[PDB]
């Protein structure tokens, strides 16, 4: 019921926070599960 | 051309711009093109030098 | 029958077209 | 709220420092200091000597082009400083990777040198061509000005040179000195070099709502210039179909008859 | 295995005719076409060659029927159909049969006369073939893993039966 | 300028008070097998793309198999930001973490 | 996906909302009033659904972005529509809020104290406080105005006081906390509220009675006359307002009605619609409800079908031409009925005119939207609501589950030679799959050789993508041209835009991939691994080892397996360590092994290492 | 890898002000000019952006499309990775009135 | 979305706990096998020992903590050990409860310890009974659940794949696919 759960979250004003594994593969972002359960981040030595 | 590896994402003003005199003007300028002497920069630095020569001198 | 299935790549889980279909037939 | 809407436009567009007229030279001060903070990318081959990488990468190709976030010309940047992804004394800082590709990115803060010229900036240039509808100019012998035949004053007379151009003449009759002053009309950005178009001639004018009746001949100048600039360069590189007769005749266009 | 296509002119004036039509002609196409736009009995077509040609009148223009399968084909037998007419005779519906040469391929399921059932896995050669007392080597193998679940004695008892008949 | 300065300080207060000290920090010492996945991965990404490599590649040609070997004499300049479910966070160097 | 070309932007959350007919109108590229969609000759028409500011059709340019068919985004129009008209998916709440309101005070016939009460308890859960929420009902002192408007005001008062509390400590956000406790929690309310809302006959506010308001499948309301006992309570009532100084329902009067119910109601639909704290402190407005325009979608989302020869009308373009002949048809109408009138008397007439009008316009809206709500004509063309759940439905065949690229099909065949974590690809499939390797210094040997092979032999390579983000196929290009390329593979860029980047080589399949290994049904996470590829010469089937029969549930009668081939090094190492056949000697759901040898290896096991054997 | 790298991934101007990618569209530039990606949701008409003193346009504000009409505004527009059935799927909600709005960092 | 956090913790997507530990004790079940075969392990002493190296993890961890408060617990079930569930002491709640299994060696489940503890008993055999107990303590710390592994789908797929073995009938009470259908 696609357009029916689309109308309630019109109706709430909605945020979508993208934080389920569905609505990350709807905007195309990486999916919190496993390796998208953190961050990668290059140490750098040039101040 | 327009890349993000060229261009940055966002450029944002922290404070209003604050005015500097003929003398600090010509600070920076030959404090720059000595900085950057020591590609596509070298025709920039051509130009800077010109602004600077015009600050001082006559062309 | 098999032959069939053989080739069909999947779109979702099996289907619930059966006696599922006549739970799912009873409101709250 | 009628007005409380187009209030935050007007805020928008708003000329955050004005440029001063100092020193009782009648030139305004335009080049500014300005601190800004950039959102920039650092390619995997910087990421030993991460500065270089913000400086050849985004910072380099940013001098001596004009930004339109900082409404100017970008003389050139001083110190530069990579914001740190960790929140913490060491020269080892750590910035975000993006999940699909090696490239980094990170926040930076550096202090800009910017030539920011607004409209009505009185400003100086050296006389570089001279035709009979325009006057070109040099700010600080490198930024591109020029005075359109209308925004010169109508008591002003050009003359054609013979034999190697040609040469404006002033109100009292003599030719043009090698510096000019003018006042600033409009700053031409979209192009590829940057332009100021000038002004050497300068609201209560309403004689019986005369101000608001437009002279027609005057107007007629300025827009017919305008004009014949737009097509004569539209012209330019126009591919027109190659037209046969049914006959084995090809179709000349040449307004002139003879050669 | 064979295949047989009606090429049919329907889609009341007769517009798509049989044949090429003259001043247009694309490129060898009479190397798989004869003068009448029939191909030649025996010819081999791979999908895209031309399997017959006609020239219709509200076109303009000489166009084909392409042949169009992943499997190519050898052309065995071509009929002219011109019925349902009185007098008016005119050809419009052709019958084509293609031979499709199979020979046994790594895939290809085999079984014997007790629903033991297989897919050919190799086409073993010979020399890495098992070898018999005899001089033999066997045409099929079958797994003795298959007959314990399966209870096919039959095809066991058929074995020894078929040998003593052989010789 | 101005509305931009405070944006700036609210992003930057956040995200110290979601930065969890090295001290304080609670989480495994051990690297767990998707953290080992990505870093070898991302790792293998910078080396393709010339990024300066800390190890002697003997005739390596693979990109993985050189990030393993940096992995294996822990020179992966990486660090890992481990997020805890109200956002807050831990971040652990390759070199510290325990490799199995 | 390219690791040369990274993006520093990211799309944090998305928020739903309703677009206004103000906003739709400044976006807008044209406006669509055209039935026809091309002029003679084969041009589109001017202001038709094929206009060129709608983006770049038939070989012409985009007359909004200038660009061709390839570079176009596609632009979005809009059609006015000539009378409002109800939006599908919100009717049936609009029709609540209709039934539930009074047509003389303009307010809901539920007491105002009781309104404010639901106001109160849904403003405090915004954030994330259910158990203030229930406080609120503790809160108490026919009743006198200046004795309600007191508990009106302390329980407003409770409610500013509840929400800077648990504001000052870490109970709750500016933006307000929220739970699925705290969503059942507000679900039950908006329930509640409509309940009682729908309940009351006669108003508590002002005592006349209202006409009730009846519905038919379709989008149209219709007003029920006031019974002989109500008749006589508007008359008795009647003096009182003075001292202060089944009949068919237009959408105008109905959108009117609503318009002042939303104003004098605004405090409770503020959080009635709002399921976290309104920030933008935007007006909620009853014209949300109602659709005065209709968004035309870019010619890209809807260009004509073409199957072979036939070039096939797009079924939207069809349902957009019947708005637009309506709607030309209502502004006509509406110009005879601008014309006259000193005569009237028989006003039942112009009132007939005005219903078909209207009704016909809804029925073409409601054609477009939701065709389940649209009159039968003698299957329908399916709407924008049938599109997005066609069968499973768009999220479900497009969004959830996708066809890709880079992967290959095709029957499995046992084999005891290749590695238990391997796969025996056919040659057939390794010249046709292809992994973007950039070319450095480390593999710039091993990649000139692949170049020089291109992409018919085995290990080759098909394209080459220059630092410059342009392709180079090696598809037509003979050993000469192929040789020139491969010399020039670590040539160092000229341009400076560029020289971060390094060119890659779309090389072949090689015996070092990882492959995503897939048997449908894919009933447990075993049934997906990452297997080794072994390229086996002269082979048509895909070959795979016994210790894979289990897991896959893949038994050599004729099977089918698909082959996915990832195209970066972070998707490889997944397939390599996490997704590996090897890591998955054991099965989650009891622990047990689920890889072994099966039925000639066992076999041969109980000779091997029997004593007898020497 | 397999639901968006090799699918569907499009590389897709947004602008920052509404959060939309249906808006945005490429500017048509003069003989020297260079096109810049302008959203048409929330730039001005330039004749309706009408005037404490008067205030100038700094040139690179104003932006023209293919009918010929200048803008005023609507420049905060970036780049974001998304699958392509986002942008079918916006343009569908459009149709029935309902709009998407997508929060892009950084601001 | 529910899945190990960081934390030991089963959590939806939305951050919302769904359980406080794995099954209570934040065990991998692709782990859990050889963990209650003691001989096996003891067999093999040397073999685990240079496996699960504990010279690189001394430093990162905690040696007494935890196996103070085991006893502690150890020592009130045994004296409720007759009494009933209800009038059972709620003074120390388990180990795992108060110290974080990958940072404290002995916070393992009351089950396993238990069965442990049993085991040295009623097994009396150069290994002592003593440093057994250290290996087989780490051999459960090595045996956790890793933060991020997808617990929600994982236990969907373990009721899903099995339940197609029961779509045959019967051979009084509802069985198979339409019982766990109810
Ligand atoms: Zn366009
Ligand atoms: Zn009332
Ligand atoms: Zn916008």
């Amino acid at each position: 019921t696609t357009c029916q759960f689309l109308t309630k979250a019109v109706l709430d004003n909605e945020r979508e926070q993208l934080d389920s594994p569905s609505a990350r593969i709807v905007v195309g972002k990486l999916n919190n599960v496993g390796t998208g359960s953190f961050d990668v981040l290059a140490k750098v030595p040039n101040a | 051309s327009a890349t993000t590896l060229n261009t940055p994402v966002v450029i944002h003003a922290t404070q209003l711009p604050q005015h500097v005199s003929t003398d600090e003007v010509l600070q920076f300028l030959e404090s720059f093109i000595d900085e950057k002497e020591n590609t596509n920069l070298s025709s920039s630095i051509s130009q800077l030098k010109r602004i600077q020569r015009d600050f001082k001198g006559l062309p | 029958e098999q032959s069939h299935k053989k080739t069909k790549q999947a779109v979702s889980y099996d289907e619930p077209d059966e006696d599922e279909i006549e739970t799912m037939r009873e409101a709250e | 709220n009628e007005n409380r809407e187009t209030a935050r436009f007007i805020k928008k567009h708003k000329k955050q420092v004005t440029n001063p007229i100092d020193e009782k030279n009648g030139t305004s001060n335009c080049i500014v200091r300005v601190p800004i903070a950039l959102y920039v990318s650092l390619a995997p081959m910087y990421l030993e000597n991460p500065l270089q990488g913000v400086m050849k990468q985004h910072l380099n190709p940013l001098v001596m082009k004009y930004n339109n976030k900082v409404g100017g010309v970008v003389l050139g940047y001083e110190g530069l400083k990579i914001l740190d992804a960790d929140p913490l004394d060491t020269s080892e800082k750590l910035i975000k990777i993006t999940p699909d590709t090696p490239f980094g990115f990170t926040w930076c803060h550096v202090n800009l040198y910017v030539w920011q010229p607004q409209v009505g900036d009185v400003l100086e240039g050296y006389i570089f061509i001279q035709s009979a509808s325009h006057i070109g100019l040099l700010i600080h012998d490198a930024f591109n000005a020029s005075i359109k035949k209308n925004n010169i004053p109508v008591d002003w007379t050009f003359v054609h040179n013979d034999v190697e151009l040609g040469h404006w003449v002033d109100s009292n009759g003599e030719p043009i000195d090698g510096k000019l002053r003018f006042t600033v009309r409009n700053v031409h950005t979209t192009g590829r070099v940057v332009s100021v178009d000038g002004t050497l001639i300068s609201y209560n004018s309403s004689r019986s709502q005369a101000e608001s009746l437009p002279i027609v001949s005057n107007k007629k100048i300025v827009f017919d210039d305008e004009v014949s600039i737009e097509n004569k360069e539209s012209h330019k590189e126009l591919d027109l179909p190659e037209v046969k007769e049914d006959n084995g005749s090809e179709i000349v266009y040449e307004e002139n008859t003879s050669e | 295995m064979y295949k047989t296509e009606k090429v049919d002119l329907a889609l009341d004036p007769i517009t798509q005719h049989f044949g090429f039509g003259n001043d247009e002609w694309p490129k060898e196409w009479l190397e798989k076409l004869d003068e009448d736009g029939l191909p030649y009995i025996g010819t081999y077509v791979e999908e895209g060659d031309p399997i017959c040609a006609y020239f219709d009148d509200t076109l303009n223009k000489t166009k084909i029927k392409t042949y169009h399968s992943s499997e190519p084909a050898y052309i065995e037998e071509v009929n002219l159909i011109g019925d349902e007419s009185n007098k008016f005779q005119e050809l419009q519906t052709v019958s084509i049969k293609y031979r499709i040469r199979r020979t046994p391929q790594i895939g290809d399921k085999f079984s014997s006369r007790h629903g033991q059932k297989g897919v050919c896995s190799r086409k073993w050669p010979t020399i890495d073939m098992p070898f018999s007392e005899t001089g033999i080597q066997p045409d099929i193998i079958i797994n003795p893993h298959a007959f314990p679940s399966r209870m096919t004695i039959g095809m066991f008892v058929e074995s020894l039966a078929g040998k003593a008949g052989a010789l | 300028p101005e509305d931009f300065q405070q944006h700036e300080q609210i992003r930057r207060k956040t995200l110290k008070e979601k930065a969890i000290p090295k001290d304080q920090r609670a989480t495994t010492p051990y690297m767990t097998k998707y953290e080992r996945a990505r870093i070898l991965g991302t790792r293998a990404l910078q080396i393709s793309m010339n990024a300066p490599v800390f190890v002697d590649l003997e005739g390596e040609t693979d990109p993985l198999r050189i990030a393993m070997k940096e992995l294996a004499e822990k020179k992966i300049p990486l660090v890992i930001r481990r997020y805890l479910p109200d956002g807050s966070f831990e971040d652990w160097s390759v070199e510290e973490l325990i490799v199995d | 996906m390219d690791i040369s070309k990274p993006v520093g932007s990211e799309i944090t959350s998305v928020d739903f909302g309703i677009l206004t007919a103000k906003e739709i109108r400044n976006l807008s590229a044209k406006q669509i009033t055209n039935p026809t969609v091309l002029d003679n000759l084969g041009h589109p028409v001017s202001g038709g659904l094929y206009d060129l500011a709608l983006g770049a059709f038939l070989r012409n340019l985009c007359s909004t972005c200038g660009l061709d068919e390839k570079f176009c985004p596609g632009h979005q129009g809009h059609i006015e529509l000539p009378v409002p008209c109800y939006n599908p998916l919100f009717f049936n709440q609009l029709y609540i809020y209709l039934r539930a309101s009074c047509l003389f005070c303009h307010h809901f016939r539920l007491k105002s104290v009781e309104v404010h009460r639901y106001a109160c308890k849904l403003r405090l859960l915004q954030y994330g406080l259910i158990d203030e929420s229930y406080k609120l009902d503790e809160i108490t002192l026919d009743i006198s105005s200046t004795l309600l408007n007191e508990l009106k005001s302390k329980r407003s008062e409770y409610v500013d006081m509840a929400i800077a509390k648990a504001l000052s400590d870490g109970r709750t956000t500016e933006r307000g906390s929220f739970t699925a406790t705290v969503n059942d929690e507000r679900k039950k309310l908006v329930h509640e509220f409509h309940k009682k809302l729908l309940s009351r006959g006669k108003c508590d506010n002002c005592g006349m009675f209202s006409p009730k308001f009846r519905k038919d499948g379709f989008t149209k309301i219709f007003e029920t006359a006031l019974n002989e006992k109500q008749i006589t309570n508007n008359r008795v009532k009647g003096f009182i307002r003075q001292d202060m100084i089944s009949t068919y329902i237009l959408s105008t009067e109905v959108k009117n009605i609503l318009d002042t119910v939303f104003r004098k109601e605004q405090c409770v639909l503020q959080y009635v619609f709002h399921s976290r704290p309104n920030l933008s402190r935007k007006l909620v407005k009853a014209d949300s409800f109602f659709m005065d325009v209709l968004v035309v979608p870019p010619t890209r989302f809807r260009l004509p079908s073409k199957l072979g020869e036939e070039v096939h009308e797009n079924s939207q373009n069809q349902l957009l031409s019947k708005v637009l002949t309506t709607s030309l048809l209502i502004r006509d109408l509406n110009d005879d009925l601008s014309k006259l009138k000193v005569s009237l008397e028989d006003r039942r007439v112009i009132f007939s005119r005005l219903m078909n009008a209207f009704v016909t316009i809804q029925n073409d809206v409601n054609a477009f939207i939701d065709s389940t709500k649209a009159q039968g004509r003698t299957v329908p063309i399916p709407g924008v609501k049938q599109a997005l759940e066609k069968k499973e439905g768009l999220f479900r065949k497009h969004m959830m589950g996708k066809r890709v690229n880079y992967a290959a099909r095709s029957v499995i065949s046992p084999d005891p030679n290749i590695e238990t974590n391997e796969i025996g690809v056919p040659p057939v499939f390794a010249v046709k799959l292809t992994y973007p390797e950039p070319v450095t210094a480390y593999n710039i040997a091993e990649l000139r050789q692949a170049v020089i092979n291109g992409p018919d032999k085995w290990p080759g390579a098909t394209q080459i993508q220059n630092e410059d983000g342009s392709l180079v196929s090696l598809i037509g290009m003979s050993v000469e041209q192929r040789k020139a390329l491969a010399n020039q593979l670590l040539t160092p860029s000229s341009n400076v835009s560029t020289h971060t980047l390094n060119k890659k080589v779309y090389r072949h399949i090689k015996n070092r991939d990882v492959v995503l290994m897939n048997r449908q049904p894919t009933l447990h996470k075993a049934s997906m691994m990452g297997h080794k590829v072994r390229v086996l010469p002269n082979e048509k089937t895909l070959r795979l080892h016994y210790a894979n029969t289990g897991a896959y549930n893949a038994d050599f009668d004729g099977d089918e397996m698909n082959m996915h081939f990832p195209q970066n090094e972070n998707a490889r190492a997944e397939a390599l360590n996490l997704a590996n056949t090897d890591s998955q000697y054991l099965t989650p759901t009891s622990g047990s092994p689920v890889r072994g040898l099966i039925q000639d290896h066992i076999s041969a096991g109980v000779w091997l290492t029997s004593k007898d054997s020497f | 890898d397999r639901l968006l790298n090799s699918s569907d991934y499009t590389q897709a101007s947004v602008c920052r002000e509404c959060g939309s990618i249906l808006t945005t569209q490429q500017s048509v530039p003069r003989i020297g000019s260079i096109s810049t990606v302008c959203c048409r949701r929330c730039s001005m008409r330039f004749e309706d952006a009408k005037k404490g003193e008067k205030i100038f346009i700094d040139d690179s504000q104003i932006w023209e499309d293919g009918q010929g009409n200048k803008f005023v505004g609507g420049n905060e527009t970036t780049t974001v990775a998304i699958p392509f059935v986002l942008k079918y799927l916006d343009s569908e909600l459009s149709a029935m009135g309902i709009r998407l709005r997508y929060n892009v960092e950084p601001k | 979305g529910v899945h190990v956090s960081y934390d030991n913790s089963i959590r939806d997507a939305d951050g919302t706990l769904v359980q406080f530990m794995y099954g209570g004790d934040a065990i991998d079940i692709t782990k859990e096998s050889h963990m209650t075969q003691f001989e096996f392990c003891l067999d093999n002493y040397y073999a685990l020992l240079k496996k699960y190296n504990p010279s690189a993890l001394i430093e990162h961890l905690d040696v007494e903590s935890a196996l103070k408060y085991s006893k502690k617990t150890l020592k009130y079930r045994k004296k409720h050990s007759k009494e009933p569930h209800y009038k059972q002491s709620v003074k120390y709640d388990p180990v795992l409860a108060k110290y974080n299994p990958a940072k404290y060696l002995g916070s393992v489940s009351e089950n396993f310890q238990d069965k442990l503890e049993s085991f040295l008993d009623k097994n009396s055999k150069g290994v002592n009974e003593k440093k057994f107990r250290a290996l087989m303590q780490l051999k459960y710390m090595r045996s956790l659940i890793n933060p991020g592994e997808a617990v929600g789908i994982i236990a969907s797929q373990s009721v899903g794949e099995p339940s197609t073995q029961m779509t045959l009938n019967t051979f009084n009470v509802t069985l198979g696919i339409p019982r766990l259908r109810e």
